[PDB]
């Protein structure tokens, strides 16, 4: 690996926005891990679009609390809708998100790069490793726009996979 | 959901495909054209590795290593607020000459002149 590879734990295009995302970051996922996820209902525009997306089993493999939910463009000599599984609105997307089983994010595992800060918009993608109270490897990027002095989810797009044996016993410690 | 908004989301499907498609060939096999892939200010983060600006991101890449990218998943979702669209590809990467690991990478791409180019990228991979 090279030093343009080698991996940081985060980058940001502007460090304004580090406090900001700081404090999204830890709001969010308390309310995440609470269990009581539906309190994310304010923190999603209401007409936010969220989405989720997993390899197949043969590639993954078995992601069974969470196939419910895939959406994957990528079909091959398999039509279905575009529209399928595509949550639209704050309710489908926090109802989907509170089908979820308990989970315990390690915000010790997470990278974080904002890619777009600006007043208008701000684009970020955290990467990590939750336990599904098993432990899962996830990518999730939020475009959040300001609302009613305040932020608010109005894209999101979520991968899921399996982490990988040595991570899960470096977690186990 | 509207009518329109249905079509968005099938125009944004097919051009994540299409996209992502001619990237990936881009990357692993023709980087010395991978610039015209990017508008002059997008943002490229690799790993936490920053670059800002067409030129940067083309000097970045010619510096990386051989790659070869496959791809397993694909999303893609319509920004409505010129329209853009998130887009979140995901597989595994070799990396020449190196082990496989898995890549997951963010788009956000926009059309320019009738031709879509990335405003922001993300790219994060990991180990197995």
């Amino acid at each position: 690996l090279g030093s343009l590879l080698e991996t940081k734990a985060s980058y940001l295009c502007d460090v304004a926005g580090a406090e900001v995302v700081r404090q999204f970051l830890d709001q969010y996922f308390r309310i995440f891990d609470s269990g009581n996820r539906q309190a994310l209902l304010d923190a999603y525009h209401e007409k936010a679009m969220l989405s989720i997306s997993m390899p197949s089993a043969s590639q993954a493999g078995r992601l069974n609390s969470f196939w419910k939910f895939n959406r994957n463009l990528r079909r091959l000599l398999n039509e279905e809708n575009r529209t399928r599984n595509l949550k639209y609105g704050r309710l489908a997307c926090v109802s989907t998100l509170d089908e979820w089983p308990k989970t315990q994010h390690d915000r010790r595992t997470f990278t974080v790069d904002l890619t777009i800060y600006n007043t208008s918009m701000m684009v970020f993608t955290v990467t990590g490793l939750f336990k599904e109270l098993d432990v899962r490897h996830f990518a999730r990027t939020y475009v959040v726009v300001p609302q009613n002095n305040g932020f608010c989810i109005r894209n999101e797009t979520i991968f899921i996979t399996n982490a990988t044996h040595e991570q899960v016993r470096e977690f186990k410690r | 959901m509207d009518s329109d908004l249905k079509a968005k989301v099938e125009s944004c499907a097919r051009t994540a495909d299409t996209f992502t498609r001619l990237y990936y060939a881009s990357v692993d096999n023709r980087r010395q054209q991978i610039g015209r892939l990017y508008l002059d200010n997008a943002t490229l983060s690799w790993n936490g590795n920053g670059a800002i600006g067409r030129q940067m991101i083309e000097s970045y890449f010619q510096e990386l290593p051989s790659s070869n990218h496959q791809l397993n998943t694909l999303d893609a979702q319509p920004i409505v607020d010129q329209l853009a669209y998130l887009i979140m590809a995901s597989g595994s990467v070799k990396f020449a000459d190196q082990q496989l690991r898995k890549f997951q990478q963010t788009f956000i791409v926009t059309a320019e002149n009738d031709k879509w180019k990335v405003v922001s990228d993300c790219y994060r991979m990991q180990e197995v």
